[PDB]
């Protein structure tokens, strides 16, 4: 809650400056972000076969169609067919992967508990994910969401007196970091900046950081990743030499990963939503409800990538199976109404996400472009220089 | 402190049987060979404490061997064949002989370590004193002792070598090597 | 093919009749060995120059007499 | 680096193999030369070998890093094994892609990569391989002549096929 | 355990004096190793010599430690009495 009870009339321009649908009501604290689980009806926790293998064989039927139209004209096609072959893939694996996702929290077809770890695992690897790390880090998110120095697998945003310590650290902003810094939170390679978590799980493989009950597990879960860029690339580059690999495989991995960026940083990330220290004033069910953004697509989408942005529904019932993640949602506004925040596809979010939101400010508890807040952070040095002069 | 019942101030470092005999009671560290029968510090003991000798003996040879040196795999059964040509196809006389040119052979050797050791400790007094830049030309009796004795891996006297040249403080020394355990992989060796 | 296998202990290889008389014809083949209880099969070294570089193989040749000369005559 | 607090900052126990860091490096190593020079050239089998060799490599260099367990000993096992592999590969077949038209230079002599897995090998051996050390062949009825046990000799004895034999011990 | 240190005390004397090239009667059991015409690279050769001469090996510390032929007869003397055990 940061830019909280006022009129709606100016909550509403801030909607339509920003892109956004709606903006939040007040939240008072004290709450549990499992409460509201009590009003879903008892039937929106069921099973069925034909939603999930619908789920399962539909962006598998999509990636299928993509692949035969490549290998029907395997490299003589010109750039924008491939790219639309990419994008295709790209997408039927997004919906792929959050089946994954799906298992991974063991709400998928908790019948068959050892099935559905397999179906993970499998589905994980050729994203080069290990399912276990996946799942801590994921826990780990859920406790932690919207905290600030904690939730580092999550969008942690950037802030203020940390970016002027190594402002001072490089003696400039000409050191390799500011620039690197720069770079990657200006362009739209912050579409893609989930590689970069990519390189975060594997944390040093390093069995140090895990309980020693679990190693055989943590183990066997970095084995199917490895296994697969040890066995399946050398073939397709032994079949395809180094352009038929540039097609088949890197540029659905890089369409997934910018689905997978880009759903998790419209999800998490708003100029209304504070990023506060626990202890200065946090709280688990207003940084759940409160600090937080559902996104809409179109019913092709929504059916292609099995519901990947509703994450909402999911959060206050982290068993809600998947084919009932709309439907719960129905649920939801009928009694948070005024409370929920929503937006849509736009690239004029996305430049705003680039161009306007960058650095984060506590003070104003908002976000800032990134060149006026290096201005006035080099005007703020200037004024500490005036002080140090005598 | 992952041990819920107890945890003293110093953490539990498992141990594990030893996997090589020691050395016998006679051999010197080093590379010179022994006096051959008897051991010249048996000469300023009690006779009545002298059952050391053959106790270690028998120790060695019979009693305590740690199971690690009666693993059946394919490597020794192979130095089977070597050390039975040695010890039963060979006449004692040319074991003999090649015995006297093995000892004579280890002598040269051992003098040459010597010289080699007493050259580094110069050398290692000299660099100390462009480390230190001052007073000290001094070195280490222990540094000495323990490069004659081989208790340093080559690591340690790297990083002994850059700590002098840097800092002096040539009393700072790196801990120690550990005993080296006997390789095993499976039926291979 | 060459670029898509991989290198195993080099071995024998088999040359049926013709081949080898095409070899021997074009000034490739360098030496030649009879063995056999039947005095009629031959080990064939091919020189380096020729197609795939020094090389082994196996023939077994079929009793004809104008052989003798043709291999003589090519070295 | 250096650190003039305690220069001997390696020598410590931290938990993990001391030939931990080489088995990661030399699996990058590995699957970087297999990329590199199965592109340059167009033969298969390098990048395949490197790449198998990088994916062993890594997944020993992960399990070495807790040295006390039962995963930290079948680490170093694995990685001994697939260095040998790889030198023995090198120095009695050699590499395909380095095959040439004579018959005396397209023979197997030991390269660098081939130097690098012996000392890796000589490396590991050197530190601690002394694990799992209950794994060899099984006993004979020689080992158990004078065994003080006559439970443990009759058990050894119908195992190898002498249960009828008289035990007049 | 039980050991005799006159014994000992009689052929490290004997050794220091051979190896300095100093007459035995003039090496006291409480002459210092510089006064005896040794410096700090010589009082390591005649630790190896004793080392050869009774075929043990000396501790470090304690042996950096060392200035009277006493106290390198004393140490001496430990490291026999504790071979066995
Ligand atoms: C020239 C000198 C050799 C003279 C000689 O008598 O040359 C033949 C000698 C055999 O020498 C024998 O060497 C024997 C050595 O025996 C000694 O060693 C034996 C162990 O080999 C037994 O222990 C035996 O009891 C012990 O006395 C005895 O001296 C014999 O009398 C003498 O004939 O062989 C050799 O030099 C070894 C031949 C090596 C050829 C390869
Ligand atoms: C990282 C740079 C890649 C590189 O260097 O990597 C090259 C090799 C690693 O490449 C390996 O190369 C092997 C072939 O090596 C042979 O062939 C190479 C060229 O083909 C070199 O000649 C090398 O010395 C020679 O042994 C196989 O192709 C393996 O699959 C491939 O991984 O490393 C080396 O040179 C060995 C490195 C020694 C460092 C210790
Ligand atoms: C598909 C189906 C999906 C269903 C599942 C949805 C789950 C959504 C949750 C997924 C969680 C993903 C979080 C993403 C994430 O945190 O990334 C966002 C993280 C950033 O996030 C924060 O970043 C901080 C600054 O580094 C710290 O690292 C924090 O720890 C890190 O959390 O991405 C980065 O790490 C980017 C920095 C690395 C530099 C980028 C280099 C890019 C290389 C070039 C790319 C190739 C050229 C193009
Ligand atoms: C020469 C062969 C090198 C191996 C000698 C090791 C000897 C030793 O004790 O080392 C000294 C130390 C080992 O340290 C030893 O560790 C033991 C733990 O079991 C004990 O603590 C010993 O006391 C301690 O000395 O070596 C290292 O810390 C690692 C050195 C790496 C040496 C291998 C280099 C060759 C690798 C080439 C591969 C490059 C590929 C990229
Ligand atoms: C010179 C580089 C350091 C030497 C080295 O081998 O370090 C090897 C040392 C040895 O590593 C430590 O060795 C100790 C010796 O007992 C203990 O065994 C510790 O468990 C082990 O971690 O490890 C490091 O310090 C890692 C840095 C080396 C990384 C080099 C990358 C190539
Ligand atoms: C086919 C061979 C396949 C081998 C694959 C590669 C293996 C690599 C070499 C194994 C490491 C050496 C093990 C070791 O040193 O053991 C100790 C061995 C004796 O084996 C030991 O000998 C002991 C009896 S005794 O020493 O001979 O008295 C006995 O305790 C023990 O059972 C026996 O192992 O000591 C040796 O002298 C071995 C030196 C020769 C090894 C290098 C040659 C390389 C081959
Ligand atoms: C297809 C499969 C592909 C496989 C992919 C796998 C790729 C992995 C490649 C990894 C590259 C390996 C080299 C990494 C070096 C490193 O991280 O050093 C880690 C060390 C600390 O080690 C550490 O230090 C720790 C203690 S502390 O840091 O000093 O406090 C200690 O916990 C630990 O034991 C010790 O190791 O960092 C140092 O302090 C720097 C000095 C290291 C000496 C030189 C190395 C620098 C590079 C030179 C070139
Ligand atoms: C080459 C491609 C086509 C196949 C797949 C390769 C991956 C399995 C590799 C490539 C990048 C690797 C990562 C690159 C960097 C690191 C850090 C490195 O650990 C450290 O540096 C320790 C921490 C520190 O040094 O501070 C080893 C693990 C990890 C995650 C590596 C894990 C294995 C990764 C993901």
């Amino acid at each position: 809650t940061s830019l909280d009870g006022l009129p709606e009339t100016q909550k509403y321009v801030y909607a339509d400056e920003w892109g956004f649908s709606r903006v939040g009501a007040d939240f008072p604290p004290g709450s549990h972000p499992s409460l509201f689980s009590q009003l879903l009806p008892q039937a929106l926790f069921a099973f069925d076969a034909r939603a999930a293998v619908a789920a399962v064989a539909v962006p598998l039927a999509a990636m299928a169609a993509g692949y035969g139209w490549l290998w029907y004209m395997h490299s003589i096609a010109p750039v924008w067919q491939q790219a639309l072959c990419a994008a295709l893939i790209g997408t039927g694996y997004a919906g792929l992967f959050k089946v994954a996702h799906e298992c991974a929290m063991m709400r998928f077809i908790p019948q068959m508990p050892g099935l559905q770890a397999a179906l993970g695992t499998l589905l994980m690897a050729p994203a080069l994910y290990s399912l276990p790390s996946w799942r801590l880090h994921h826990l780990h998110h859920l406790l932690h969401t919207n905290m600030l120095w904690q939730d580092v697998w999550g969008w942690h945003p950037l802030t203020k007196v940390e970016l002027a310590d190594e402002m001072v650290r490089s003696g400039g902003s000409g050191g390799a970091a500011m620039a690197a810094a720069r770079l990657v939170l200006t362009t739209p390679i912050k579409l893609f900046a989930s590689v970069g978590h990519w390189l975060r799980s594997w944390d040093g493989l390093d069995l140090r950081h895990f309980h020693p009950a679990s190693y055989v597990e943590v183990l066997s879960g970095w084995a199917a990743p490895l296994a697969f860029a040890g066995l399946v690339l050398p073939a397709v580059v032994s079949a395809g030499g180094l352009s038929g690999f540039v097609s088949c495989y890197l540029a659905p991995w890089l369409v997934f990963h910018f689905w997978l960026s880009v759903l998790s940083l419209t999800a998490h990330t708003a100029p209304h939503i504070p990023w506060r220290a626990e202890g200065d004033g946090w709280d688990a069910g207003r940084a759940a409800v409160a600090g937080t953004v559902t996104l809409r697509l179109p019913r092709p989408l929504e059916v292609l990538l099995n519901n990947a942005n509703y994450m909402l529904p999911q959060a206050v019932a982290p068993g809600l199976p998947m084919w009932s993640a709309p439907a719960a949602y129905a649920v939801l506004a009928a009694r948070l109404g005024p409370y929920l925040t929503e937006a849509s596809m736009s690239l004029k979010l996305l430049t705003n996400h680039v161009t306007r939101w960058q650095i984060y400010d506590e003070e104003a508890h908002t976000y800032r472009p990134m060149e006026e807040v290096v201005d006035e952070i080099e005007a703020d040095l200037q004024q500490l220089a005036a002080a140090a002069q005598q | 402190t992952s041990a819920p019942f107890i945890s003293p101030m110093t953490p539990y470092v498992p141990e594990e049987e030893p996997t090589r005999t020691p050395p016998s009671i006679k051999d010197t560290g080093t590379l010179r060979p022994a006096s051959e029968w008897y051991p010249q510090w048996m000469q300023y003991r009690r006779r009545e404490d002298n059952y050391v000798f053959w106790q270690d003996k028998f120790m060695r040879c019979s009693t305590d061997i740690p199971w690690a040196e009666k693993r059946w795999t394919l490597f020794s059964t192979v130095w089977y064949l070597v050390q039975q040509l040695r010890f039963v196809g060979t006449p004692p006389a040319l074991r003999y002989v090649a015995f006297l040119g093995w000892r004579a052979l280890m002598f040269q050797v051992y003098a040459a370590h010597k010289a080699l050791v007493l050259w580094q400790c110069k050398l290692d007094a000299g660099l100390a004193r462009i480390g230190s830049g001052g007073a000290t030309a001094t070195f280490s009796k222990t540094m000495a002792l323990r490069r004659l004795h081989w208790r340093n891996s080559p690591l340690a006297e790297a990083l002994y070598a850059l700590n002098l040249y840097k800092t002096g403080r040539v009393h700072l020394l790196p801990p120690v090597a550990k005993p080296i355990p006997r390789p095993t992989f499976f039926w291979l060796f | 093919s060459v670029k898509t296998a991989w290198r195993t202990q080099e071995v024998l290889r088999e040359l049926s009749y013709t081949q080898l008389w095409a070899l021997v014809g074009e000034g490739h083949v360098a030496r030649v060995r009879f063995y056999g209880p039947e005095k009629n099969k031959v080990m064939a070294t091919t020189r380096a120059s020729a197609p795939g570089g020094e090389r082994l193989c196996k023939v077994v040749l079929p009793p004809d007499p104008e052989l003798l000369d043709h291999l003589v005559s090519n070295g | 680096w250096w650190r003039e607090d305690d220069p001997y900052w390696p020598l410590r126990d931290w938990g993990d193999h001391p030939m931990r860091w080489w088995t990661l490096a030399f699996a990058a190593i590995m699957a970087a030369g297999g990329l590199a020079t199965s592109v340059a050239t167009g033969y298969v089998e390098p990048v395949q070998a490197g790449l198998g060799a990088g994916a062993l490599l890594a997944l020993a260099g992960a399990a070495m890093s807790d040295a006390r367990c039962v995963p930290g000993a079948l680490g170093v096992k694995l990685a001994w094994a697939v260095c040998a592999l790889i030198v023995l590969k090198e120095v009695s077949v050699g590499w395909q892609h380095k095959r040439k038209r004579r018959l005396a230079a397209s023979a197997p002599r030991l390269e660098l990569t081939g130097l690098a897995a012996a000392a890796l090998c000589a490396g590991y051996m050197l530190t601690d391989m002394s694990g799992m050390g209950e794994v060899a062949l099984p006993p004979n009825p020689g080992a158990v002549f004078k065994s003080p046990d006559v439970a443990y000799r009759a058990s050894v004895w119908q195992k190898w096929g002498y249960g009828q034999v008289q035990m007049r011990v | 355990a039980a050991v005799d240190k006159a014994k000992v005390l009689e052929d490290v004397r004997s050794i220091i004096s051979t190896q300095l090239g100093t007459e035995l009667e003039k090496v006291a059991p409480e002459a210092k190793f510089v006064d005896l015409g040794a410096d700090s690279l010589d009082t390591v050769e005649i630790m190896m010599a004793l080392e050869e001469k009774f075929e043990i090996a000396l501790e470090e510390e304690g042996a950096e430690k060392i200035a009277t032929v006493q106290d390198a007869a004393d140490m001496i003397a430990a490291q026999i009495a504790a071979k066995g055990n």
